[PDB]
RNA sequence: AUUUUAAUAGCUUCUUAG
RNA sequence: CUAAGAAGCUAUU
């Protein structure tokens, strides 16, 4: 069940890139650098976390 | 215990082991330490980092610590002793060279003291203290004064692998051999560095045998080269890095003023002219044409100057103003496979059922650090006469084939839609560049590369692929000019290995029809007690020594006799090593420098990976057989091998024939193997290997410490301890053994989780349409097939899901039919 | 023809990059040489029209670069532009200890040989 | 935007067979 | 109409 966290993670990142926000690369960095600890996790409510933050992420930005 | 060198009629090799009145000839030289010390010898200092494990490393770490090098609080530290993860160990390594100089000028103080007393002996390394004194005389003999002769080839010749390391020559740098006073200061524009470099030889090294040469193309066979030029790494650290690479000329044209160049200075290759040059042209012609677009000194003069402190690395400019970085794009998810992955009860917890592998994203400065990984890459200058030795063993695991040169009537081309490489990637690709000339205008650009140096641009950038560890590995592209030469230098003996079926290089042949049964049939030879072994290189591509891609260059052209004279041989290994070795580089639009090791683009690049496979495979089983005793091994036939052995490396000057017949028996007979480019299993005879005979997986660790300086873990490398079941990995594919028809045969299947993760990430989505999946989605089920077999229940689940999901996709859109079992089956018939 | 537009294209190459070069300051670098041959290296060292460093971070620029002047390579130099990965100008007095979290690194600095 | 090696599927030509 | 072998082109793992 925590694979689903993983598709949902890579499909919003496929969402986040082709809305154009690559070129303030000081949040890029780092989303990405989140993006590489989540699929190297082995908790869940940790990772749980993780992608709650990246939904704040993504909901956040009007791109 | 110590390390000794010993050359006796009974046992000879280096070592560990168990332990007259000429003094009044040499009693008023400042050499001798006077007679009836230092607790440890300069050859333990020699043997601990040529014998090198964990564990029984402490003589190692008292002679550290002893000579205030270091203190006892940095070794309780967690993964201290390697390159790849500590990169401050060089700074403590670096603080032995100055009484490495004070034993080197001690011995050249030594060497002019004996010729003029009239001493002829032979030298030994363990004699020498730490600092500087000999003291262990008795074996030498008179004769008349200014004439007595010394013999110093083994002292020299095991000394070369730790003088490059521990940097002894880097305080020639200064102001008269002190260290407080400041750097010598040079002219610029320097650029012959003869006499100098020349009475350095004859300062250091003076009474060396056989005559260095400091340019190379004055000397006289095809092993001289590697003499001047495993010298000339050594004393190339000392000049500034400025004055070495291409040079220039000023010529008119056009009213125009040019720059061309007229010869290379190398680091190892020393000076060579150009034999065709002209003071002005009257037209234009278009092999020079090709010459001068092909040259970066049109581009190097219109650029601006360029310091950079993101890497280590020397550059020269900058080739417009503008400085762009590029990112590596995430991939895509396929939710079709994994939506109807979860209908036939898949995909739980509790169990396996889950995924491993995915894809990985990087940055804007990816690429730019993914250069800085030559940062690992040394000057490093290796033994003499045990190379002299393996340049002639590897010869006969390749003299079964046929080669020459060609004309451009019978060159075969592969492909027609590549890239073309810097700066001619603007206007044509390589079909464009093969429409323009013609067959005589091929015939004249291979006459004339035999008489003048062309220089490269080697254009990179990313490729995407998947992986199981956030990395990224990026591409290396080579122009077409040295390329079209290189079709026509080296492609019949290209075409000659890989169409014999059946030897130690294994590249070409192919794991379908009963291909692996064979395989594996002929890695089982003639063995007795049989195990395997199996290793890879880690970051092969991002670090090499010099020596060792010039050495695997010559091998490949032993076989011109009959067409070219040496100094063709030497314009094609000149423009070889300017194009493979030290070529400037570039990374994103700023011209560097490489400092050496292979580019991941050449033509001739994984046959040189194989034979450099074989260089360490062979140095491996000559250091395991040097390094053992002569008073155990109980067989007559080995003891012989022995001594005739090490009398072949260090007492003999020319080739001889019968001993290198014999060893070559001797490591097809017991030490059979198969070697596709970085991967290798070998078979080794299980009863020597604990006795000491053969290599092991410890001298595999010892000789990629001292010759390659990069460190292989115990993880990564394994052994199977049976003769039924195969290798653990080979070529990333697991090996079983599967009855069929009326015998049985090896069906070698792949990890599970790259099948459940190949199919789900894709890389494009224009690549969602079934167009090209139906392909490949059969070739995945042809991949996939060996897993029926196995006695877990799992991969015969996901088996049936592929299957299922074929018929899926087969709706939506026997033996010659793809949908069922009884075609799959025939794949692996062995009778085709 | 495919031969002579590739002789076009590559003539107005070797045509159209000469503005640098042909100069005197080629003239001045070529002319004390022993045979008219000097090594390619130093050929942009002396006679360089511009300098251009990157920086990674505040700690190398404390070591580098410090106000509108600095020297290499026995020559002294004077700072024009300072310009990041967004391409923009980013100003002189903001550069401190201060609002190093805030800005967005590695940057790209230029100027001119006095 | 690399180099080399095999396998499948599809097209077309020549040859042999009824 | 079909089978087998060889050669050239495109495309995939």
């Amino acid at each position: 069940k925590m694979s689903d966290v993983k598709c949902t993670s890579v499909v919003l990142l496929s969402v986040l890139q082709q809305l154009r926000v690559e070129s303030s690369s000081k949040l890029w960095a780092q989303c990405v650098q989140l993006h590489n600890d989540i699929l190297l996790a082995k908790d869940t409510t940790e990772a749980f976390e993780k992608m709650v933050s990246l939904l704040s992420v993504l909901l956040s930005m009007q791109g | 215990y110590r390390a000794f060198d010993i050359y006796n009629d009974k046992v000879a090799g280096f070592a560990k082991f168990l332990k007259e009145t000429i003094y009044n000839l040499l009693k008023d030289c400042p050499a001798v330490a006077k007679h009836d010390l230092t607790k440890y010898t300069m050859a333990d200092l020699v043997y601990a980092l040529r014998h090198f494990d964990e564990g029984n490393c402490d003589t190692l770490k008292e002679i550290l610590v002893t000579y205030n090098c270091c203190d006892d609080d940095y070794f309780n530290k967690k993964d201290w002793y390697d390159f790849v993860e500590n990169p401050d160990i060089l700074r403590v390594y670096a603080n032995l060279g100055e009484r490495v100089r004070q034993a080197l000028l001690k011995t050249v103080q030594f060497c002019d003291a004996m010729r003029n007393a009239g001493i002829v002996g032979v030298l030994t390394l363990d004699n020498q203290d730490l600092n500087g004194n000999w003291y262990d005389f008795g074996d030498f003999i008179q004769t008349t004064p200014g004439s007595g002769v010394p013999v110093v080839d083994s002292y020299y010749s095991l000394l070369m692998p730790i003088l490059t390391l521990t940097r002894a020559l880097t305080a020639e740098s200064h102001v008269d051999t002190d260290l407080t006073k400041p750097y010598i200061k040079w002219d610029l524009l320097k650029y012959d560095f003869t006499e100098e470099r020349l009475k350095l030889f004859d300062r250091y090294f003076k009474y060396w045998d056989q005559t260095y040469h400091p340019n190379c193309v004055n000397c006289l066979d095809d092993r001289c080269i590697l003499h001047c030029a495993n010298f000339n790494v050594l004393f190339s650290t000392v000049f500034p890095p400025t004055s070495f690479g291409p040079l220039v000329r000023k010529i008119f044209v056009d009213g125009v003023p040019f720059v061309v160049s007229t010869g290379y200075h190398f680091r190892e290759l020393g000076v060579v002219h150009n034999q065709d040059v002209n003071l002005h042209s009257s037209r234009l012609s278009f092999k020079e044409l090709l010459v001068y677009a092909a040259d970066p000194a049109m581009h190097a003069a219109s650029g601006n100057l360029l310091l950079d402190k993101r890497t280590t690395c020397f550059s020269v400019a900058a080739l417009t103003n503008n400085v762009a970085f590029q990112t590596v794009k995430p991939g895509n998810f396929n939710k079709d496979f994994y939506d109807f992955a979860v209908s036939k009860g898949f995909f739980k917890e509790g169990s396996s059922v889950e995924l491993k592998h995915f894809f990985f994203a990087q940055d804007g400065n990816a690429a730019i650090s993914d250069y800085d990984y030559y940062r690992y890459n040394l000057p490093t200058m290796c033994d003499i006469r045990q190379l002299l030795f393996v340049v002639e063993v590897v010869d006969k695991y390749f003299d079964c084939y046929d080669g020459g040169c060609i004309n451009a009537n019978q060159v075969i081309v592969n492909n027609l839609d590549k890239s073309a490489g810097f700066p001619f990637n603007k206007w044509g690709k390589a079909r464009l560049y093969y429409d323009s000339m013609s067959y005589e205008d091929q015939d004249a650009l291979f006459a004339y590369t035999k008489r003048n140096v062309i220089p490269t641009i080697t254009q990179m950038n990313l490729k995407y692929a998947i992986s199981a560890k956030n990395r990224a590995r990026t591409v290396a592209g080579v122009s077409i000019c040295s390329t079209m030469t290189n079709r026509q230098f080296h492609q019949k003996l290209l075409k000659s290995i890989a169409a014999t079926r059946g030897a130690t290089v294994v590249i070409g042949t192919s794991k379908f029809y009963g291909g692996w049964h064979n395989m594996l049939k002929t890695v089982y030879s003639d063995v007795e007690n049989p195990h395997l072994m199996g290793w890879d290189y880690p970051k092969c591509d991002r670090a090499m020594p010099n020596m060792l891609r010039i050495m695997a260059s010559l091998v490949l052209a032993r076989k011109h006799t009959t067409c070219c004279s040496l100094s063709h041989r030497f314009y094609r290994l000149a423009n070889e090593c300017a194009q493979v070795l030290s070529e400037m580089v570039m990374c994103g639009g700023s011209l560097y420098v490489k400092p050496g090791g292979t580019s991941s683009g050449d033509a001739t690049t994984a046959y040189a990976n194989s034979v450099f496979n074989i260089c360490q495979a062979v140095t491996a089983n000559v250091n395991a057989l040097l390094s053992t005793d002569g008073n155990k091994i109980a067989d007559k036939y080995v003891r012989n091998l022995q001594h005739r052995l090490y009398e072949c490396l260090y007492r003999n000057r020319d080739v001889d024939t019968d001993f290198v017949n014999e060893f070559y028996a001797y490591l097809r007979k017991h030490f059979s193997m198969m070697i596709l480019s970085d991967d290798a299993v070998v078979c080794f005879n299980s009863t020597y290997a604990s006795q000491g005979l053969v290599a092991s997986i410890k001298n595999f660790k010892s000789v990629l410490y001292y010759q390659n300086n990069v460190f292989m873990s115990e993880a990564k490398c394994w052994t199977e301890t049976d003769l039924t079941k195969g290798p653990h990995e080979f070529c990333s594919q697991h090996t079983m053994l599967v009855k069929q028809g009326d015998d049985y045969v090896y069906l070698p299947y792949p990890d599970p989780s790259r099948i459940l993760g190949a199919g789900c990430f894709v890389d494009d989505i224009v690549k969602t349409d079934g167009t090209l999946m139906i392909e490949r989605f059969v070739s995945l089920a042809i991949d996939a097939y060996p897993l029926t077999k196995h006695p877990n229940q799992e991969y015969a689940d996901v088996f049936h899901l592929y299957l299922q999901y074929i018929r899926k996709l087969h709706d939506e859109l026997n033996t010659s039919r793809y949908w069922e079992p009884e075609f799959y089956e025939a794949m692996y018939t062995p009778h085709t | 023809d495919k031969r002579a537009k590739v002789t076009s294209a590559m003539q107005t190459m070797l045509f159209t990059m000469l503005r640098k070069l042909d100069n005197d300051a080629l003239n001045n670098i070529i002319n004390n040489a022993r045979d008219g041959c000097v090594p390619l290296n130093i050929i942009p060292l002396t006679t360089a029209a511009k300098l251009m460093v990157v920086i990674p971070d505040y700690n190398t620029y404390k070591n580098t670069c410090d106000g509108t002047t600095f020297t290499y390579a026995s020559a002294l130099w004077e700072i024009q532009q300072v310009v990041d990965a967004d391409s923009k100008i980013v100003q002189l007095s903001e550069i401190s200890m201060d609002n190093s979290p805030n800005l967005a690194w590695p940057l790209i600095v230029t100027a001119l040989r006095a």
